[PDB]
RNA sequence: AAAGCUGAAACUUAAAGGAAUUGACGGAAGGGCACCACCAGGAGUGGAGCCUGCGGCUUAAUUUGACUCAACACGGGAAACCUCACCCGGCCCGGACACGGACAGGAUUGACAGAUUGAUAGCUCUUUCUCGAUUCCGUGGGUGGUGGUGCAUGGCCGUUCUUAGUUGGUGGAGCGAUUUGUCUGGUUAAUUCCGAUAACGAACGAGACUCUGGCAUGCUAACUAGUUACGCGACCGGUCGGCGUAACUUCUUAGAGGGACAAGUGGCGUUCAGCCACCCGAGAUUGAGCAAUAACAGGUCUGUGAUGCCCUUAGAUGUCCGGGGCUGCACGCGCGCUACACUGACUGGCUCAGCGUGUCCUACGCCGGCAGGCGCGGGUAACCCGUUGAACCCCAUUCGUGAUGGGGAUCGGGGAUUGCAAUUAUUCCCCAUGAACGAGGAAUUCCCAGUAAGUGCGGGUCAUAAGCUUGCGUUGAUUAAGUCCCUGCCCUUUGUA
């Protein structure tokens, strides 16, 4: 939670339009889960995605 | 398994083997008991073997009857 | 009389139950939607032979994952060896590093011959030679895996789900889960807009966007693209993909920029969003790619040096080498290919592509009936193959309703190309053999215009190589412009144990 939020706060401080940080796997217990964290604006479809959002 | 066991070949340990190569007399006749290997690199450095009915060199794999 | 009134216990149990909220579901209702739905049809498939992929029965092993849409020509899975996991048999360490022992008075390495073995494997036995602290023996500790678990996981991927869905902030309503915003009604392919309005401001999806088709006798250009003209030549003013110069860009390549917006006209529409028709036009809906929120105990540990646990780890589940198997057939299913002929076969003649690939693609000459054999050239490619002389189709010939010159399965001989190796026949060619099949029962798939279907060609696999898929042209239709009846989908009302 703290680590991912630290990264969000820094990315939004740096001056991005919006951020999406996702962490997936054995977060707690023996069952695989996923935690998505979103802020600002984020586009998913069309050509603009190619040259407006960068992913890792 | 059907076979009892397959054992690896262990080299028969011989003590001080190079004393069998020379036969030095009291006044000093240094005679080579085993024959010399007549090949190029072996010449004067390798003493070719003497089996029961043949000769053999361990380096160059040269054989004579 | 049927029965009425009054009326316990032993034992047994963690809930039974009441209101209201979200979902899901209904053989409940109201709107709308889709050829993985029907209607009208087209081609079919299901019947036949054969190819492949699955179950079974065999086997030494027939390695194995996947089982409605969301398994079964799927794992890019066309397996002769390799691949290769599986079965039989045999070499190798490629067991780092540390500690102890061993040890130049030699730890250890490799091997001729004969036996041994499938093997010219010093693998092992007999017999000796040969290398020089690199090893070899014990414990700890590693390192490998197409070993196990996808129900421990990451990543991609498929599906729910191709429909229009989805969520905060602040304000409002409820003790509360929660709800409103996200809507009565019109309108759209669309939670798309108009307009209502306890909501107002927003965000994602949709749209926009990117690639591709269709138009430019306007623009910039061109011996790796062509035309027009002229000269020379060949043969009768004409034919030339016969050759050489000059104007250019119509044809060819492809950069920039134009062009289409319900814009113009007439109806219909709370004259609003918009809908139908028509003129002018190349075009008045081209085809894709990308695709939210929230989930499948969906598939994959056999893509990985992506990976946690566990199992083995030197007579190994490591790795390699010889074989065999993956294809083994009383049977049942799933994609398909060729057919059942006369709108057709056969023989000859004529005449047109497009995508895209070549360090293996191939022109030209010679020999062989053919598969192919030799010799000598071009091309790392708008340069050579190549003007990619493709097939259906078109025009002649023969056949004649006969299981027939339809169909070419199954079988016998030969002759070539790959490859170290072709038998359980890898492909390829020639002669011979000539099965079922006369349009397929219940059932069931796909599809709306350059579409369906017929028909070839290129790419991927590829030493050998397409009955597969992924693309490209070519010839080119019938029927519909609708509906919720079947099968499902979205929104709104209700009902629920
Ligand atoms: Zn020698």
């Amino acid at each position: 939670r703290r680590a991912c939020y630290g990264v969000l706060r820094f990315i939004m401080e740096s001056g991005a339009k919006g951020c999406e940080v996702v962490v997936s796997g054995k977060l707690r217990g023996q069952r695989a889960k996923s935690m998505k964290f979103v802020d600002g604006l984020m586009i998913h479809s069309g050509d603009p995605v190619n040259y407006y959002v960068d992913t890792a | 398994y059907t076979t009892p066991k397959k054992n690896k070949h262990k080299r028969k340990k011989v003590k001080l083997a190079v004393l069998k190569y020379y036969k030095v007399d009291e006044n000093g006749k240094i005679s080579r008991l085993r024959r010399e290997c007549p090949s190029d690199e072996c010449g004067a450095g390798v003493f070719m073997a003497s089996h029961f009915d043949r000769h053999y060199c361990g380096k160059c794999c040269l054989t004579y009857c």
